């Protein structure tokens, strides 16, 4: 009894993968599972053997929630005055006495349950270091291929996944070479595969760089941010702490060496590496080289770059897929807009100066005092609603007369932002057929167009339920609303 | 009703109770399964029980509440309670926990407790607002406890001794080192008697370890407080069970600010219990001790100390010495130096039946400006100065003789001059 | 796998005995048992019932 | 007595009614609760046999 679990605890050969704690675990899911063959009814019973103390105990989990069905795990939120349970959750208690002990096919199921927890165990513990070791580029040869995944090992059973995202496009795999990637996920209690490598995720080159330039791993030239578009391009950004230190020259080599070899590796990858800036701006301007950019106007609140281009380049500024601005908007994670080809492609000194069409009456009590005013801006137009007196004495003709206007303008914008709200806030619109229905006046006919049908026909498509939680009516005259409906829209007969 | 209101009772008292409530002649079982009996048939009348019970929590998780009489041990009297009260309130080992309690059904075997009413005397806001044991910061012993009964009698002798030579404060650690045959027993009932007798004020509870049945009814109706001893009758396994109970409920109730003086003897006998209860670790030092069997007894014997925020834990121990085995002497070796107050009862002076016979060479007190005042400390150095004059046997004669004159400590101190 | 030789060793007798490799009444003919006869070989256990 | 009335009876009820511990409702819980019927519900048709 007792004792044959303690020799079969005892004689378990993955002790470091199964510990007791382990095992009587697996032992509690067994006679879980046992008792669920035990009795008709599908119960869970916990038994916690208490392996070092002595022998197991049938335990009946009251399983607290409201429902019944089967009700030996079945309390509500309060059943607990009696034999002080005195709680909401967690009290649990143990009904069953005597259960059945360990008949062969339960043995059977606790014998395929340890072995295929021993696997679980040396998944757990390759996990623990699948997550612990998250580090450096790892090589493996493969021995699946698929077109969702591929499967890799290293040796001593280390088994590694590499999906359909983590791979490129265009790198041809087949079972027997060995290929190089980062370790880039952590997965505890999966079920399928442990290890997961990628070659296409960013920080990828980044420890590429770490382990090909001699500079980075010293900290001298610190690694700022990167984008990768996987197996077409990958931009990096980079600060360096020196001063005498060119990266521009250093990080790619000779002539095109450290960078060259670093694609190469990668599988044919094109790389820009670029230094990084404390600047957003000058960041997002050097980042999509490369360009030239003539055209900045950066807005913070909501994370815009108008970033534009000379005309000319613009095949080559935005490149394939916006490959060369989808990383730049990956680097610092802002976005773009460039619309303009020649009509004014400045896009600071052109909405700056083009107003000529929604200033025509601003300061109309004579045109001709003066022109609008773009040192302020004029360009914003709420924002502008209400300013300091600190700057409104600058400009000429702001004589009583004007701010008289200007009180009369703003009452007249608060009627129209007032009838704008009303038009917005009334989605119901009930026409003449809504309130010519007699028994429905016009808060009914309001709250008809609030369930969500505006019109005649659709009202006698609908049941009692549709009209349930009706406020001014009840359901035996929701009945005889809606049959006159259905007379007047279907059992009439007219159109 | 209660636990204690029927256990203080004596097994004829309760027979005749249990018959008096209709049942089924109770003299046939014992006197825990009398009480037992009771409870079940006045829970069946109709009503709750109100219980009490110290509190043990084992690897399973659910709380067991021992009896006072039944010195902390297990039996049917003890109260379950459902560990949900654990989890709630973090309930440790040492709650005098009362409160309400139903009759078990079938499959059951105790009384449960239903809600929470007293916590060591103490609101159960108490067991969620206090301090642990191991986190307050220990120190001396500050207070000091006169010992002298202050009759004359020919016993007040002992405490008067004791005041001349090294008195004792709350939050000391006090190791008695006597051989066999030197007067232990009434030695305890002396100082106890006078510690309740003279301050009342301060908690007793005296505990009795491998000692004679007829000792254990002498000691259990003399002196003040719980009287929790452990006899021959049970085995060292449940010796360390209501040793550890005890030493738990005074961590406990000191943390609840209270001052708790334990008397213990002997430490060797507890300590061999200790080695019988704990296995082997392949390796036997000298003596025929374990490793880690020392742990548990210097641990039992360190718990005491001071504590100057609320409440205090004075222990007072004595040990076995003379025994010719080696086993004894290397746990007095290990215990004569962890304690931090060291006394010594000689034996040659014993058997002359010159009593007390105190060693005044080897006994002394760790800190004593603490325990004792300006001229206090004048008195006490120069009597000691004088006696030093090389002297066991007619240095107890000048003690007992200039004793044996006097009534308290100023009088023989302004006698003596 | 010596693992696996190991595992049921301990666990006393098994191995793939789904086999159900057991005699039925034929369909379509009843009957009540009313003599078993069981004759075992020379050095095999007898069971119980013989 | 019938179940005509148990059927306007919620849980609440059950360890409420005087002597059901661990064993008695054991059973109340499984014979009755196993059969496809629910411990409280509300019906119409009871009186008149339709
Ligand atoms: N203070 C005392 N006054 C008179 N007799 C004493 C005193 N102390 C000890 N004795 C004598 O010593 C003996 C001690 O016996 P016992 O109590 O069994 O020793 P122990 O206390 O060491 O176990 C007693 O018989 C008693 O007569
Ligand atoms: F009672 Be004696 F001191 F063993
Ligand atoms: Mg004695």
């Amino acid at each position: 009894m007792n004792k044959e679990i303690l020799a079969v605890v005892e004689a378990v050969s993955n002790e470091k993968a199964l510990p007791r704690e382990k095992i009587f675990e697996a032992l509690e899911s067994a006679l879980a599972t046992a008792t669920k063959k035990k009795y008709e009814q599908e119960i869970d019973v916990r038994v916690q053997i208490d392996r070092k103390s002595g022998d197991f105990d049938t335990f009946r989990r009251w399983l607290v929630v409201d429902e019944v069905t089967q009700p030996t795990k079945e309390i509500t939120l309060e059943a607990a005055r009696y034999e002080d349970e005195s709680l909401n959750l967690g009290d649990y208690v143990e009904d069953q006495i005597e259960s059945v002990t360990f008949d062969r096919i339960t043995t059977q199921t606790a014998k395929q349950v340890i072995v295929q927890k021993v696997r679980e165990a040396e998944r757990a513990m390759v996990v623990d270091q699948f997550r612990e070791h998250e580090g450096e580029i790892i090589t493996g040869v493969v021995k699946k291929v698929n077109r969702d995944n591929i499967s890799l090992d290293l040796g001593n059973n280390a088994e590694a996944v590499i999906l359909r995202e983590d791979m490129l496009p265009r790198e041809n795999f087949r079972p027997g070479d060995r290929v190089r990637g980062v370790l880039y996920s952590v997965r505890p209690e999966a079920r399928g595969a442990q290890l997961f490598v990628t070659r296409s995720k960013p920080e990828m080159l980044i420890e590429l760089f770490r382990i090909e330039v001699p500079e980075i791993g010293e900290e001298v030239i610190e690694i700022k941010a990167a984008a990768r578009d996987p197996g077409s391009r990958a931009k990096i950004a980079v600060k360096t702490n020196d001063k005498r230190i060119d990266p521009v020259g250093a990080c790619v080599g000779m002539r095109g060496a450290r960078v060259q070899a670093v694609s190469t590796e990668l599988g044919g990858e094109r790389i820009d590496i670029v230094l990084w800036d404390d600047n957003p701006a000058q960041f997002v301007i050097n980042a999509m080289a490369p360009a030239d950019v003539a055209s900045i106007v950066v807005d913070e609140d909501k994370h815009t770059m108008d970033i534009a281009v000379e005309a000319g380049n613009l095949a080559q500024a935005i490149g394939r897929n916006g490959q060369n601005v989808r990383l730049a908007s990956q680097l610092s994670g802002w976005e773009l807009n460039v619309m303009t080809v020649d009509d004014l492609q400045a896009k600071h000194q052109a909405e700056a100066h083009a107003a000529i069409d929604t200033f025509t009456k601003y300061l109309d009590i004579d045109e001709d005092f003066a022109t609008v005013l773009v040192e302020e801006g004029f360009s914003t137009l709420e924002e502008l609603a209400y300013v300091p007196m600190k700057e409104l004495l600058e400009i000429e003709g702001l004589d009583e007369p004007t701010v008289e206007a200007l009180r009369e303008r703003a009452k007249n914008a608060l009627a129209t932002i007032a009838q704008a709200q009303e038009e917005s806030l009334g989605d119901n619109k009930p026409a003449d057929d809504l309130l010519n229905l007699e028994g429905v006046d016009r808060d009914l006919a309001f709250k008809l167009a609030a369930r969500g049908v505006c019109t005649l026909e659709d009202l006698a498509e609908q049941g009692i339920d549709d009209l349930a939680d009706i406020e001014g009516l009840t359901d035996e005259k929701a009945g005889a609303l809606i049959m006159a409906a259905r007379n007047i829209c279907w059992f009439g007969d007219e159109a | 009703m209660n636990l204690t209101e029927l256990k203080n009772t004596p097994v004829s008292e309760l027979i005749t109770l249990g018959e008096n409530m209709g049942l089924e002649n109770l003299a046939r079982m014992r006197k825990q399964d009398i009480i037992f009996a009771i409870l079940k048939q006045h829970a069946k009348s109709g009503e709750d029980i109100f219980g009490d019970g110290v509190l043990e929590i084992l690897q399973d998780g659910f709380g067991f509440l021992r009896s006072a009489d039944s010195s902390y041990l297990a039996g049917p009297d003890d109260i379950y309670v459902s560990p949900s009260q654990i989890r709630r309130f973090n309930l440790r080992t040492g709650d005098t926990i009362s409160g309400k309690i139903r009759p078990p059904k079938e499959g059951e075997r105790y009384f449960a407790l239903l809600k929470v009413n007293e916590v060591n005397f103490d609101k159960p806001e108490n067991a969620r607002n206090k301090i642990l044991f191991e986190n307050l910061t220990p120190l001396h012993a500050n207070s000091r406890l006169r010992m002298e009964r202050g009759n004359g009698s020919t016993e007040d002798l002992t405490a008067r001794v004791l005041d001349l030579a090294s008195p004792i404060g709350r939050g000391q650690r006090g190791l008695i080192v006597a051989p066999p045959k030197a007067g232990k027993t009434m030695l305890l009932q002396n100082i106890a008697q006078s510690i309740a007798y003279n301050h009342p004020d301060c908690v007793l509870m005296v505990l009795l370890i491998d000692e004679r049945p007829e000792e254990v009814t002498e000691m259990q109706r003399l002196v003040k407080g719980e009287v929790v001893a452990s006899t021959f009758d049970e085995p060292a396994s449940r010796h360390v069970q209501v040793a550890e109970m005890v030493i738990e409920k005074a961590k406990r109730l000191v943390e609840h600010k209270k001052d708790v003086i334990i008397l213990l003897d002997s430490i060797t006998r507890l300590a061999r219990a200790y080695n019988t209860v704990v296995p082997a670790s392949g390796k036997v030092l000298t003596g025929g001790v374990d490793a880690n069997a020392l742990h548990r007894p210097k641990r039992f014997f360190g718990a005491a100390r001071n504590v100057e925020e609320g409440g205090s834990l004075t222990i007072i121990a004595t040990a076995l010495i003379d025994t010719g085995s080696k086993m004894d002497e290397v746990i007095y070796e290990e215990f004569k130096g962890t304690g931090n107050m060291e006394l010594h009862l000689s034996r040659k002076i014993a058997e002359k039946r010159v009593f007390p016979a105190i060693d005044y060479n080897r006994s002394g007190t760790r800190k004593e400006e603490l325990l004792t005042t300006q001229e206090e400390l004048q008195k006490m150095w120069i009597l000691r100065k004088i006696i030093h004059p090389m002297g066991e046997i007619d240095a107890m004669e000048f003690l007992i003789n200039k004793l044996a004159m006097t009534k308290t400590n100023d009088d023989f101190f302004e006698m003596m001059k | 796998t010596p693992e696996e030789k190991l595992l049921r060793a301990i666990f006393g007798e098994k191995a793939s005995d789904v086999k159900d490799s057991s005699l039925r009444v034929p369909n379509g003919v009843s009957g009540t048992v009313i003599d078993v006869q069981v004759f075992t070989r020379d050095g095999v256990e007898k069971d119980k019932r013989a | 007595h019938y179940i005509g009335d148990l059927v306007q009876r919620t849980e609440v009820e059950l360890l409420k009614t005087p002597n059901l511990g661990k064993k008695s409702l054991t059973e109340i819980k499984d014979v009755l609760a196993s059969r496809g019927l629910s411990l409280g519900m509300r019906l119409e048709n009871w009186p008149p046999a339709s």
